[PDB]
């Protein structure tokens, strides 16, 4: 089982919509950060909770 | 302010007792008697508004004896260190944005100076209120991080949406204005006039005369030239205008209120007579009493000032180096000199008696 | 000749003999904390218009810090006003906050700068010394006017 | 409280929401916008916050629905005005720059004069002695609102930046007046090369055009005035000198010996030396530097009578200095 769920459980990330890699400009006190998308241009945008 | 005498507080204080401003006018009482004491520690005024305030005498519900007590043991103190602690009793009690900022503002003048940068940081909660505004005035004159960011800042200040502050500055620019103006809100004051009110246009009016008295153009530029595109749109405007014009002129145009002068010393007199100028000054604005308290700031308004003396140390034929206003025999026009000849101990900016190289000598 | 060097509080009696059996003891080889160092403590003036050996360099220093905030750090706090016009106040004024030894060590160095006229730079350093044995001792003499002026 | 008050009018929005630029404020209340992924679109603000606040063309606060306006968005990626050195009464007064009086007295005559006439000046010579120097000097003479600007700064490759730029630096120089209008080394916006056409920028001639369009709107009685700092003469338009509005240049040229020894008796003795070490000695033995080898030959002779291990330099350091700097 160790593997089983283990390897069951990348499946799940195996189906991602993605993970933006992103350039953040900067914040505001919004909790919005500032952000340029790599291609895009910039999203002033939440930020996960945990950070 | 300068013949100080517990007299008229012995008059007042009853009256302070007898707590009434529409009659007694006990409430700016204890004002002027906070314009009496100034810079020095009283123990009966200290008592007396202790035995006003606390005892919230006679009518005192209304928040008015509340602060025209708390500001008046708010200028006696000024310099005694540990005598001026009971002054708050009567102040930062009552919950106002006059309230937990003077905590240490009795030391402000008491400190003489400060040596702890607390100044702007708790200051700046309550900024980030009128007299809150005010509270960093006092920030530059002891210690050097509260000096500096208020220029561009007043007018901004004034550019915030409340008249609190949009009165608090006009009426706290003149002061600046002639020490350190806000030169485009000058013209902002212009624009902003019957913006969103008429009685900013009353002060927009009114307060360019205050800013524009006696400092002229310059600095002031922006400010001035529309008192002279003011003449009446209405006749509360020909008067305040009228106000202005004359404000504008005052001092035939020459004066300066610098609380600062040149020989490295700050004044009280004057110190006395801005905070009641606050609570007072009121007739075109907010917090308004009646006419009369327009020229409360005669304690401390001066022209501007160069007292070049030779030899004879009074005033005596004599001169600066080059003026506007010619080189400065004794009182005639000019401030903030360091000239070429020397005074008799540490030439400075300002009032100097001149004395001259034997070799070239002269009364000059 | 140890005796007569026993009571050590003086501003400057005790000076040159806790200078000549130090240097006595600096020629004794020591150029340490040694008798040469309690000599230095106890020099109020060690060299202050002769020159210094590796005498001064090494002991004043060592200690001249332990004088340092010996000194300095007492008057931040206090319930009185700021100020005091007192000579006799080395800040073992009132209770004793301050080593005698690490006083008349810098009542060395404060006769070392006696000399030197330093005197407008020294101020915030003496300062940030806020050494009350330094200023009244490290001018009692020469100008008053100009020197303590830009003071 | 105000928290939330704030906060719904947050909760308005929706998020994350779309960082994108505007292109036409309209007065619908709409406005067409622009997206550096391009989807441009004619949508309204979210109103409590003004239209007023921002520009045609700036970024803005959009939803990902249409890109509608959601409100005020800085766009805080420039300045509030283009690349600048916002400067009043400033630093530099005719008398920490050694002398340059010659031209002191074109910047005096042209700015300071009048203030009581050209609209004010063309710098030209050295930078670090003459020009940057200079610069302030009368802005401080005159204490007005010194902006400093270099093409490469404004170097706006942009089309329409370059006159906003300016204007940008226009909207500080009307409202900000008096104002000093410094201009610092034009290679770029102010080539107006050969053609309108194939390949030519017209974002140099249509920045500095325009900025020559306003820089041609307004000549005064002496108080606000213009400065031109940069190398290249005729690069620029002769309606951008304009002879009549700005008819001086100042072109800096080596400090002379006495002018020198300003920048000398300045700059030697505030680099430490021994007095072996003299403004003439040191005047001398110079071909005329600018007024910089004067202080290069007084900060390295520090840094060489440091390599003497000393803080009070000799002589031959200075000398070694200045023909080493």
């Amino acid at each position: 089982n160790d593997k089983v769920r283990f390897i069951k459980d990348e499946l799940r990330l195996l189906q991602e919509p993605g993970s933006y890699v992103g350039e953040v400009i900067k914040i505001v006190s919004d909790k919005k950060v500032l952000v340029k998308v790599q291609p895009e241009g910039k999203y002033i945008v939440d930020v996960a909770k945990d950070i | 302010a300068g013949s100080k005498n517990d007299e008229v507080l012995g008059l007042l204080l009853p009256i302070a007792a007898s707590t009434d401003l529409p009659i007694e006018t006990a409430a700016m009482a204890s004002l002027a008697l906070a314009h009496v004491f100034v810079g020095t520690c009283n123990g009966d005024i200290t008592t007396s508004i202790m035995d006003n305030f606390l005892e919230r005498t006679a009518i005192e519900l209304k928040t008015d004896w509340v602060r025209f007590l708390a500001l008046a043991l708010g200028i006696l103190y000024m310099g005694q260190g540990e005598q001026v602690d009971d002054v708050l009793e009567t102040i930062s009690a009552i919950e106002h944005p006059m309230t937990s900022a003077i905590e240490v503002l009795v030391g402000s003048c008491a400190y003489t100076g400060t040596g702890d940068v607390l100044l702007i940081q708790d200051l700046l909660h309550r900024l980030t209120l009128a007299y809150a505004v005010l509270g960093i005035a006092l920030i530059a004159l002891g210690e050097d991080i509260g000096k500096e960011m208020s220029l561009r800042h007043f007018g901004h200040l004034m550019h915030y949406g409340n008249e609190h502050i949009r009165r608090m500055v006009p009426l706290a620019m003149g002061i600046v204005s002639v020490s350190d103006p806000q030169m485009k809100v000058f013209d902002t004051l212009t624009r902003f006039s019957h913006d969103a009110d008429l009685e900013v246009s009353m002060n927009s009016i009114f307060a360019m005369g205050l800013c524009g008295a006696g400092t002229n153009n310059a600095r002031l530029a922006q400010l001035l030239r529309q008192l002279a595109s003011y003449y009446s749109r209405e006749q509360d405007a020909l008067f305040i205008t009228r106000l202005a014009q004359g404000l504008l002129h005052l001092g035939k145009g020459t004066m300066t209120m610098d609380v600062f002068n040149d020989a490295h010393v700050l004044n009280k007199v004057t110190l006395a007579s801005i905070l009641t100028t606050a609570v007072g000054l009121v007739s075109p604005s907010f917090m308004l009493k009646h006419h009369q308290l327009f020229y409360m700031l005669n304690a401390g308004i001066r022209p501007k000032f160069i007292l070049a003396l030779n030899d004879e140390g009074e005033p005596i034929k004599v001169n600066v180096r080059v003026g506007q206003p010619v080189l400065l025999n004794h009182g005639e026009r000019a401030e903030l000199e360091t000239d070429e000849y020397i005074s008799y101990t540490s030439h400075i900016e300002g009032v100097v008696i001149l004395k001259k190289n034997p070799d070239y000598r002269e009364e000059e | 000749l140890c005796s007569i060097y026993d009571k050590w509080t003086d501003p400057n009696l005790k000076s040159s003999l806790a200078d000549v059996l130090s240097i006595l003891a600096m020629t004794y080889s020591e150029n340490g904390k040694h008798d040469s160092l309690r000599y230095r403590l106890l020099s109020d003036v060690s060299d202050f218009e002769g020159w210094g050996h590796e005498y001064i360099r090494h002991l004043a220093l060592e200690i001249g810090e332990v004088y340092n905030d010996q000194v300095e750090k007492d008057a931040e706090d206090e319930t009185s006003s700021d100020g005091s016009k007192s000579d006799g106040s080395a800040a073992t004024s009132g209770f004793e906050f301050s080593k005698e030894d690490t006083l008349r060590l810098c009542l060395d160095i404060v006769p070392y700068f006696l000399k030197h006229n330093g005197e407008e730079d020294a101020v915030d350093l003496l300062l940030e010394i806020e050494s009350i044995d330094k200023l009244p001792q490290f001018v009692d003499e020469n100008t008053f006017q100009r020197v303590c002026q830009y003071m | 409280k105000q928290e939330e008050e704030k906060k719904q009018l947050e909760e308005i929005r929706g998020n994350p929401l779309s960082i994108g630029t505007l292109e036409e404020i309209i007065d619908d209340d709409h406005a067409i916008v622009t997206s550096p992924t391009m989807p441009d679109y004619y949508v309204s603000i979210l109103s409590f916050v003004d239209k007023e606040l921002l520009e045609p063309g700036c970024s803005v606060l959009l939803h990902h629905k249409t890109m509608s306006i959601v409100g005020v968005l800085q766009d805080d990626a420039d300045p509030m005005v283009s690349v600048m050195k916002m400067d009043k009464s400033p630093t530099e007064s005719y008398s920490d720059i050694g002398g340059l009086e010659s031209q002191i007295q074109e910047i005096k005559e042209s700015v300071e004069l009048p203030l009581t006439p050209p609209k004010g000046v063309i710098l030209y010579g050295a930078p670090g002695t003459g020009k940057t120097l200079l610069a302030k000097a009368v802005a401080n003479q005159t204490s007005a609102t010194f902006l400093r600007i270099v093409g490469s700064e404004l170097i706006q490759k942009y089309l329409g930046d370059g006159p906003r730029l300016c204007r940008q630096i226009f909207k500080v120089a009307g409202e900000n007046a008096p104002s000093i209008v410094f201009i610092d080394e034009i290679d770029a916006i102010g080539t107006k090369r050969y053609d309108s056409n194939s390949g030519g920028e017209r974002e140099i001639q249509r920045t500095m055009l325009e900025l020559l369009n306003q820089l041609d709107g307004f000549d005064d009685r002496g108080d606000v005035k213009v400065i031109m700092a940069t190398n290249k003469i005729e690069t620029l338009d002769p309606a951008l000198i304009r002879p009549g509005r700005i008819d001086r240049k100042i072109l800096f040229e080596n400090p002379d010996l006495s002018t020198k020894k300003k920048i000398l008796g300045i700059h030697t003795s505030k680099m430490n030396l021994s007095e072996d070490v003299n403004l003439e000695t040191l005047v001398t033995t110079k071909d005329d530097l600018s007024g910089a080898d004067i202080q290069a030959m007084c900060t390295e002779a520090g840094l060489l009578a440091l390599r003497e291990r000393r803080m009070q330099v000799t002589a031959e350091d200075f000398k070694q200095a200045k023909e080493r700097v």
